[PDB]
RNA sequence: CGUCGCUACUACCGAUUGGAUGGUUUAGUGAGGCCCUCGGAUCGGCCCCGCCGGGGUGCCCUGGCGGAGCGCUG
RNA sequence: CGAUCGCACGCCCCCCGUGGCGGCGACGACCCAUUCGAACGUCUGCCCUAUCAACUUUCGAUGGUAGUCGCCGUGCCUACCAUGGUGACCACGGGUGACGGGGAAUCAGGGUUCGAUUCCGGAGAGGGAGCCUGAGAAACGGCUACCACAUCCAAGGAAGGCAGCA
RNA sequence: AACUGCGAAUGGCUCAUUAAAUCAGUUAUGGUUCCUUUGGUCGCUCGCCACUUGGAUAACUGUGGUAAUUCUAGA
RNA sequence: CAUGGUAAUCCUGCUCAGUACGAGAGGAACCGCAGGUUCAGACAUUUGGUGUAUGUGCUUGGCUGAGGAGCCAAUGGGGCGA
RNA sequence: CAUAGCGACGUCGCUUUUUGAUCCUUCGAUGUCGGCUCUUCCUAUCAUUGUGAAGCAGAAUUCACCAAGCGUUGGAUUGUU
């Protein structure tokens, strides 16, 4: 079937390179996962040694760390914005090792106001009052405010990323190989990436 | 075309010749595993709601469930398909086999009954064979004889009693298992 | 009145109507009219003709739970020998596992003694 | 020493858009396997629950026929 | 993150009197190490031929970036780029009556021929091609398809692979 | 007899293919996998059967089909 | 019905028969049967051809503001067609 | 063995499908070869029907009679006949 064998290129002076020997197994290839997005579907292919790949057909979660914060919240993916590869593979909405995609915010924010106690992504407050007003306050002691407003001074996030906040929907990069692993595992764009890859964004469109 | 007649409950199967085309017809253009009444067959089988389960071609090649056509194809059957055992460990070899719906092209067909007529049928319904060998496993004892917990086990499974002309008399019992 | 035919689209041929077209693979094909036959030649598919008989059943034009179980008897115990022991219930087991568990009592005595 | 004449042998040119047998390939058709997306002939569990039943006391511990809940499911 | 199978059988008894303890193994396992390896890699090395001097590069040729796939490193493949890479120090092509080597014959010294052949490595099972199982096969005294041969038939089908020993 | 486990990928034959290809020596896998053996590890996890849970299938009885096969079907 | 026209023709296979005849090689015929060639007279159930039923789809360029419905391109072209 | 089938030397005819001979008609014009197409006619009969004869054993063939009902084809080359 498929080889990944390296007989079959021609030789580094361009010469043709005769095979001393049909087709080997263990120099073979399989079709590409092509990992769209939606409701999970992983397929398990047997590799060599009798060990397991998973086949991640498509998908909807993924587990995706915030990094600077030391954040790391198991989220959905909505689509894939850009890819450096192809951008057939944006159009499609395939998910690989290295394209960037929209996820939700939600989680990230929920562990910020558990950890700092500030809104985030909010535009004006009083409309999830049962849960909001019992986490601004707390009622807490001198020692839990003091740890609390400790905590504030470090208490800054990027103006881009309080942006996609406020959207609702934080652009990540995926660090796993989705047909490898079967999972589509990343890190949250901050930075100077996320500037590099919101100007290759705005470049493409608008 | 030969039925060959077998009633689970008591066992005792037999093959039936017939060779009406008007008694056969109730089963023609039906695919496996479907109960049809076999009132058609006389007055003898009036009330008998029977299973076909398959039969063979007239080249004796057996059908299988799900080939959804009549006539014969070749299918590459793998292990625990049917009709097909495999020689050695992962082959797969491609096969004639019938296809699941019955016509006049058949040498016998299969058939089980559902449901029990008004009357017996002939060395069918009566000679009740029981079944050779009973439950091995301790559970599937328990549930058999309705035991609660650990009450007598030991004798309450079934004893074999085997005797032969030139054989003393003995009786058996298996090594129960779990 | 005789054997009766199907075409392209699956219709009866009678005798007298329509062709047959023998391929030089080895296949006998019969087409009820020129249409049929025209077709057939064109490479069209069957199923994606609205009229044919192969559309018709692809596109589904026009057109519970059973678990019994009996009881048997047994080569060494009949069906009168097997309601016999399981209908054991109103505490004659209780008799089987009391003098069961005191007859295994003198028996742990007796290895008791012949233990130590 | 060479032409010419006869006889052998060996190659050469040569119309015949010559002929034969290999090999490598363009293009068209294309069996079969594998993968993906469907598909669903059948095979099981739950909701059984038309009923007799029922025990801590119509309020079932369920020991089976039976319809089938005409669904949820693998 | 053990619902497995044998061997002799012993100890505690206050709570009691039916329960809890025990040795020798066998099988088993996720992972690590080891062994047998296998696989792709580095450097140097092969006969004749110019009446083979320019090859490779759309259809990967040389490299970069990001991936896909593979047991993994890599144009292995894909997308986007760059225009590279190899040659009179013989590239590329052709031939071989070429499997390679350890070695054999001939023998002042130097060489010249032969190595199908029992050891090592490779390739193949009629020619191709594609797969299941399995740690390991593109296996053929495994399967599937075509091609060429060819066996039996009741003509509806079925069954093949001695470059194994004879 | 059969299910299961293991082996059947070793051995044996032949040299058609193959001219930096195979192969020989050298070195690397800090770029990979590894049956089996041997040695580690297997109370590290806080979370109405456990004195042992469920179903099926072989082998076996019986009924067959085909001219045929190490073909198999129903019960 | 006076008168005029006028039409049917030839071959093959089977059987006779490996027969008569003949040393052999070879090898007929009559009756019978089944079909053909040429010709003639028709006919359209079927197969084929035609096809502007300008019947029904498809389609190019243009035009009616668009949809719908259509039309022009000396039968626009093409498939199927009573 | 003259006469089954032939016929030398001679000799008698028939035909106008050959080519000649002649110049009667046509020079105030009768359109001049071959092919195609189509019809009819002749018999000096290739085949078919009925026959007679042989150096007719059968098969094949040859000669002759009645006989023109029916048929006598597809092509390469050549303008061709
Ligand atoms: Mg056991
Ligand atoms: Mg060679
Ligand atoms: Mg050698
Ligand atoms: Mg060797
Ligand atoms: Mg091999
Ligand atoms: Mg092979
Ligand atoms: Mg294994
Ligand atoms: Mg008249
Ligand atoms: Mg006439
Ligand atoms: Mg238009
Ligand atoms: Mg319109
Ligand atoms: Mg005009
Ligand atoms: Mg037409
Ligand atoms: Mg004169
Ligand atoms: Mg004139
Ligand atoms: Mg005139
Ligand atoms: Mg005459």
């Amino acid at each position: 079937g498929i080889s990944r064998d390296n007989w079959h290129k021609r030789r580094k002076t361009g010469g043709k390179r005769k095979p001393y020997h049909k087709k080997r197994k263990y120099e073979l290839g399989r079709p590409a996962a092509n990992t769209k997005i939606g409701p999970r579907r992983i397929h398990t292919v047997r590799v060599r040694g009798g060990n397991k790949k998973y086949r991640a057909l498509r998908l909807d979660v993924g587990n995706f760390s915030w990094g600077s914060e030391c954040c790391t919240r198991k989220t959905r993916i909505i689509d894939v914005v850009y890819n450096a590869s192809n951008n057939e593979l944006v159009r499609t909405k395939t998910l690989v090792k290295n394209c960037i995609v929209l996820i939700d915010s939600t989680p990230y924010r929920q562990w910020y106001e558990s950890h700092y106690a500030l809104p985030l992504g909010r535009k004006k407050g009083a409309k999830l009052t049962p849960e909001e007003e019992e986490i601004l306050n707390k009622k807490r002691s001198k020692k839990i405010q003091k740890k609390y407003d400790e905590r504030k001074k470090n208490a800054k996030i990027s103006s881009l990323l309080e942006e996609q906040f406020q959207q609702g929907k934080l652009l990540a990069c995926i660090a796993s190989r989705p047909g490898q692993c079967g999972r589509a595992d990343g890190y949250v764009l901050e930075g100077k990436e996320l500037e590099f890859y919101l100007r290759k964004i705005k470049a493409r469109k608008g | 075309m030969k039925l060959n007649i077998s009633f689970p409950a008591t066992g005792c199967q037999k093959l039936i010749e017939v060779d009406d085309e008007r008694k056969l017809r109730t089963f023609y253009e039906k695919r496996m595993a479907t109960e049809v009444a076999a009132d058609a067959l006389g007055e003898e089988w009036k009330g008998y709601v029977v299973r076909i389960s398959g039969g063979n071609d007239k080249q004796g090649f057996p059908m299988k469930q799900g080939v959804l056509t009549h006539g014969r194809v070749r299918l590459l059957l793998s292990k625990g398909h049917s009709c097909y055992r495999p020689r050695r460990t992962g082959e797969r070899k491609r096969k004639s086999v019938r296809g699941c719906i019955v016509d006049a092209n058949l040498s016998v067909l299969n058939l089980v009954i559902v449901k029990k007529g008004e009357k017996d049928i002939p060395g069918l319904t009566d000679t009740t064979v029981p079944r050779r060998l009973g439950p091995k496993r301790a559970s599937r004892i328990r549930k058999l004889f309705n035991l609660s917990k650990e009450d007598d086990v030991r004798q309450y499974v079934v004893r074999k009693p085997l005797n032969k002309e030139g054989k003393k008399p003995r009786t058996k019992a298996p090594k129960i298992q779990r | 009145m005789k054997v009766e035919l199907c075409s392209f689209s699956g219709y009866k041929i009678y005798p007298g109507h329509g062709r047959r077209y023998a391929r030089t693979d080895g296949k006998v094909f019969q087409f009820l009219n020129a249409k049929c036959e025209s077709a057939f030649l064109s490479k069209r598919n069957p199923r994606q003709i609205n009229w044919t008989v192969l559309y018709r059943r692809k596109h589904k034009k026009g057109q519970t739970r059973r678990a019994v179980k009996f009881q048997r008897a047994i080569t060494g115990a009949s069906l009168a020998d097997i309601m016999a022991k399981r209908n054991q219930k109103p505490e004659v087991r209780k008799a089987q596992r009391e003098q069961a568990i005191r007859a295994a009592k003198e028996a742990k005595k007796a290895k008791q003694a012949s233990k130590k």
